[PDB]
């Protein structure tokens, strides 16, 4: 409805108050440190992309300071990157996971930047 | 309430950690890369995370210690050394900082090394045209920012970067690496400027580069397969780049000194190892873009470029004593070239010049026969313009085919429809090779083979084709690698050097995805024995050269003259030449 | 201790020799002699606490259709850097009439200067790629290309090469298979100039691979 | 006719194959024609008797055998502008096997030690 009056595409083929936007965006950042065997990769894919459409939709946009404290982040790029995740073909949630992480992280920080 | 300062420590901290092996580095590569364009990619965007200088170091050590990086990581590696020159540091520069350590060294060398273990297509070594933009654009940026602080150790840097790659067992030696990488370093390498660098590393290089051309050019290859850009367009490059060398004039203590009046001419004058390899190299080169043509612009730019005649005929005289002697087209024409002036003449009989030319008209003279056609063929040639000779000539296979290929030694059989093929071969599973042997009646001097496969479906095309010749028939000696003629129409493989050869075995290599031969035709063009550079190399040469001396000033001609005179059998030699046809 | 000192990389072959090696009573005794079952359990809690499952869940079959291995070709578009004399649009495809093959469906006249030309293909989404097969003219194949290289871009916009340029001079069919599936939005084919040839002739290039949830 | 079995009719000298080696080690960029004439050479070389030790076992004992081995086998190649795919050919391939197998006949009754 925004556009007719894409980085999200892969799946189909308002003004919101400041405060429980960024208690329900660090919970689902707490959701996502707490992955394990039980929880699965669609969940990640689907969670990441509300993550970033609500860190978008939000006026004005929340920023990863208020987001994450050094130990969140840094679990987060371990988890990006370090080979005790990425390790072989089958690293975290697969290439459609890592790239969803990165579309997120990337909407958030040109959020940030704008 | 950025959060950029603790994005920073947390990379900080993983470039710190990766150490122990805990961070794969492509992905962390390729994500640093991602989240710092952000603000398309472009050689002027400023990465958003700024770095560490101990971060940089260990991941340039950790590159430089991983073997066999692949072409995709390598060009990722490019983007991100882009990005590491794009930065900024929180007082020396990044940029001085990259090239300071020899680590910078082992990763371009590991690059242009184009080594791949990984490659079981050990094909064509070059990286593409992608990398190889994405590696000027990189050298272009460290080229702009060290040009204010200091342009000498990049200058420096470049140079002990080619001279280490330009030793033995370098890339540029063995061949192996990106022919496309290493030319378009060497054109950014033309325009840099080199005057500061230091004389040591200018003379290692210099060093290094003629050893590695003379030893290509004297020991070249037998065949040339005829088809764009091969890697005689890298000698080509090279020898570009010594001219542009050559001409820098130094200044100072002649060393760290070159100050944009002696020059560089002299310093390579005075390597008696240098001098040889270069005339050696333009003594077998043929006359008329070209390696000889080039060899001739470097010499000519010497030349021009040296304050002294006396260490031009030096040199000359010191080559044409040691080489009997190899006298070429090119060297004719430096020699006329460099004993332009009076001086020059005067210098030349001074030290002993024109004796030692009358020593060796004479042993040349006692030493090679005439090569001429004499009566005795023309009238004998009678009593019983390349030719074939493939008809006269019987053919044979070691395996028994389903139909003979006497139909390929047809002077010319009917080439308008091609139906199925004039001649086809069928492969077992377990062989790779079939042979065609092909006896004349007599030897003959073949010059080249022409091979001409199946026009309507050239997809039964040999993949590789291996030449050998038999002069007596029986001992079968092959003459060169087989050379690769997939996607070829047609087959010329020309000799630079003609050989006697009575029999011909063309061994044909079983098709990329193809298991059967289809050929039309195979000519064998050559001459039989009665059927410029040629007179160069013989006494004919020096006889200029001494028209030269006697003729081209006439005030010096006389006393030198006098010293050419008492000479032993000088006037019955210049008779009986006079008396010959040549 | 390779298996300690490894997180851990555990293989086929390997479950098979440690299955092999364990064989004999006293081998289970040495190795619970030395602390081997405990080090054993220890990683599998650390597996299970780092690899999250990749299997496809319930989410998956429930929204895949709201809304075996396929074609992406006719889906994308494709595009030269250099303005040729017909687009390429007929590489793209399904399957072309490949019967007579008359001219070629798509050629290409090379520049003297020129010994690269490059087709790039940008598909409305990205895929997991997994083998690009191109196919040459099939009457007069002396106008293929002597070789091809295969690049791939995720975001459509940092155009980025997958390998070396491979040599198809005298190959009938192009077969680029990936032993790592890559997601790819745009595909790069730089084909070079062939051997002794200035035109190039294709018939069809496809695009096979797999979609998030295909 | 060409054969691993004939013997050459003129009997060289230790001190000539040993110049002759090291000059051939010492020569580099050798070409293919000139490295199958140099196997055929040195088979002949194997197939020789000395005028007490063996002369299969003296070729062997220098490192300048290796080096000229390493030559043939590393397949440099400079010369190459079509440095394609450095095999050298069934006939060469051959010609070093009968060499190797020369060797292996001659050094087996004495010392396949240092073979």
């Amino acid at each position: 409805v925004e556009d007719e009056a894409n980085q999200w595409s892969f799946i189909n083929n308002f003004t919101l108050a400041h405060e429980r936007c960024i208690s329900v965006v660090q919970k689902l950042v707490l959701f996502l440190l707490s992955m394990d065997f039980t929880c699965h990769a669609d969940l990640l894919l689907f969670v990441c992309k509300v993550l970033a459409r609500i860190a978008n939709a939000t006026r004005p946009t929340i920023h990863l300071c208020e987001i994450v404290n050094e130990p969140q982040l840094e679990r987060l790029l371990l988890l990006l990157v370090g080979t005790d995740f990425n390790r072989g073909d089958i690293s975290w949630g697969g290439a459609w996971a890592q790239y969803s992480l990165t579309c997120m992280l990337q909407d958030i920080l040109a959020g940030e930047l704008l | 309430l950025s959060s950029v300062p603790m994005l920073n420590v947390c990379f900080n901290k993983l470039f710190s950690m990766l150490q122990v092996h805990h961070v794969q580095l492509e992905s962390l590569l390729q994500l640093w890369l991602t989240l710092s364009l952000n603000s398309l990619y472009n050689a002027n965007r400023i990465p958003v995370i700024s770095l560490n200088q101990a971060s940089i170091t260990s991941f340039l050590t950790v590159l430089a210690w991983y073997p066999n990086t692949l072409l995709r990581t390598w060009c990722l590696v490019l983007h991100s050394l882009t990005l590491m020159t794009n930065m900024q540091l929180n007082q020396e520069s990044t940029a001085h900082l990259l090239v300071s350590d020899p680590n910078l060294i082992h990763v371009l060398v590991k690059f242009l090394s184009g080594t791949s273990p990984h490659g079981t297509n050990q094909h064509s070594p070059q990286v593409g045209p992608t990398a190889t933009q994405a590696m000027q654009e990189f050298l272009t940026r460290l080229q702009v920012h060290l040009s204010s602080t200091c342009p000498q150790i990049f200058s420096e840097f470049l140079l002990k970067l080619i001279h280490i790659l330009s030793t033995e067992r370098g890339a540029f030696q063995t061949g192996q690496g990106p022919l496309d990488a290493q030319v378009k370093l060497l054109e950014f390498t033309l325009e840099q400027n080199f005057e500061v660098v230091s004389v040591s590393t200018i003379s290692a290089v210099i060093e290094s580069v003629t050893f590695l051309v003379h030893h290509y050019i004297t020991c070249s290859d037998k065949v040339m397969s005829r088809s764009e850009m091969t890697r005689d367009q890298l000698m080509f490059d090279l020898l570009k780049l010594v001219n542009i060398l050559v001409q820098l004039p130094l200044s100072g203590n002649r060393e760290y000194s070159a100050r944009v009046p002696a020059y560089v001419a002299d310093l390579v004058l005075a390597n008696q190892q240098i001098m040889s390899q270069i005339l050696s190299a333009l003594g077998l080169c043929n006359s008329s873009i070209s390696v000889g043509d080039g060899l001739f612009t470097i010499l000519t730019t010497l030349s021009k470029k040296a304050s002294t005649v006396h260490m031009m005929l030096q040199p000359i005289l010191t080559y044409m004593a040691c080489g009997t002697c190899q006298l070429s087209e090119p060297l004719l024409w430096f020699i006329l070239r460099v004993l332009d002036t009076s001086d020059a003449l005067k210098a030349f009989h001074d030290m002993g010049g024109v004796q030692l030319i009358c020593n060796n008209m004479v042993t040349s003279t006692r030493a090679i026969v005439n090569t001429a056609r004499s009566m005795v063929s023309t009238i004998m040639k009678f009593l019983d313009g390349i030719h074939n000779f493939a008809p006269l000539g019987t053919i044979t296979s070691s395996s028994p085919t389903a139909q003979p290929a006497e139909v390929l030694l047809q002077a010319t059989p009917p080439h308008r429809r091609a139906r199925s093929a004039a001649w086809s071969y069928i492969f077992l599973p377990e062989e790779a090779w079939c042979d065609l042997t092909i006896h004349l009646p007599a030897a003959v001097l073949l010059k080249e083979i022409h091979i001409q496969p199946h026009l309507a479906s050239l997809a039964t095309c040999p993949s590789s084709v291996s030449v050998e010749v038999s002069a007596d028939g029986v001992n079968m000696l092959p003459l060169s690698t087989p050379v690769v003629t997939s996607g070829l129409t047609y087959i010329k493989i020309q000799l630079v050097k003609a050989e006697v050869a009575s029999a011909v075995c063309l061994r044909l290599h079983r098709p990329r995805d193809a298991s059967t031969l289809g050929l039309s035709q195979i000519k064998l063009l050559g001459l039989t024995a009665f059927g410029e550079d040629q007179v160069s190399k013989t006494s004919i040469g020096w006889l200029r050269l001494l028209h030269h001396c006697l003729t081209h000033i006439s005030d010096l001609e006389g006393m030198m003259a006098s010293a050419a005179a008492p000479t032993a059998n000088l006037l019955q030699t210049c008779a009986a030449l006079l008396m010959s046809p040549y």
